[PDB]
């Protein structure tokens, strides 16, 4: 309503009747609800990891593909911190041309 | 589908070192304390039953924050 620019597009579509209404759930919402989702799922009790520890989740999913318990609970240190390190990793790549970030650009752009 | 009606609380563990550097863990369910000896219960139903070899993974070894008692025998 109020400024000097003209060479937006939002409101020239507005003003032509395109509008693009805002959805029935925020986003802070879902974003609540996945923390509550990820919570749950690491802390006791444990709704969301099927009742056990999340530490212990890991090491039988590992387990269960073929590496032998002997190994995994005497690297169970260097197991948390790879962890880490994924974690860090994933969360940086998004900085440079990632493919999630094609998607997201990919569908708003479209 | 299956559904509760009523809970209880109790103190649970995941697993314990029962002997020289061994290891189990319940199949589907927590060990809890009853008079200085643990038994197995399943994970819907309030139920003590003894240790048996039927319900427990067996490990070569124990995780490092795994409860601690020589005193149980398998």
């Amino acid at each position: 309503t109020g400024g000097s620019e003209i060479r937006d597009l939002l409101c020239v579509q507005s003003f032509n009747g395109i509008k693009v209404l805002p959805p029935i759930l925020s986003e802070s919402q879902i974003s609540g609800y996945t923390t509550a989702a990820t919570v749950a799922a690491m802390f006791p009790p444990w709704s969301a990891a099927a009742g056990i520890p999340f530490s212990l989740n890991v090491q039988y999913r590992i387990n269960g593909l073929g590496v032998t318990m002997d190994v995994l609970n005497k690297n169970q240190k260097l197991i948390a911190t790879a962890f880490n390190n994924a974690l860090l990793s994933i969360q940086n790549g998004f900085s440079a041309t990632n493919s999630a970030l094609a998607k997201i650009q990919s569908v708003v752009n479209s | 589908s299956y559904k509760p009606i009523s809970f209880k609380t109790v103190l649970v563990s995941p697993g314990l070192c029962i002997s020289g550097d061994v290891g189990i863990a319940p199949k589907q369910g927590y060990f809890i304390k009853h008079n200085d000896h643990w038994m197995f219960t399943g994970s819907s139903y309030y139920y003590p039953e003894p240790i048996s070899d039927k319900n427990v993974v067996f490990m070569n070894t124990c995780s490092v924050n795994f409860t601690k008692a020589p005193l149980v025998y398998l």
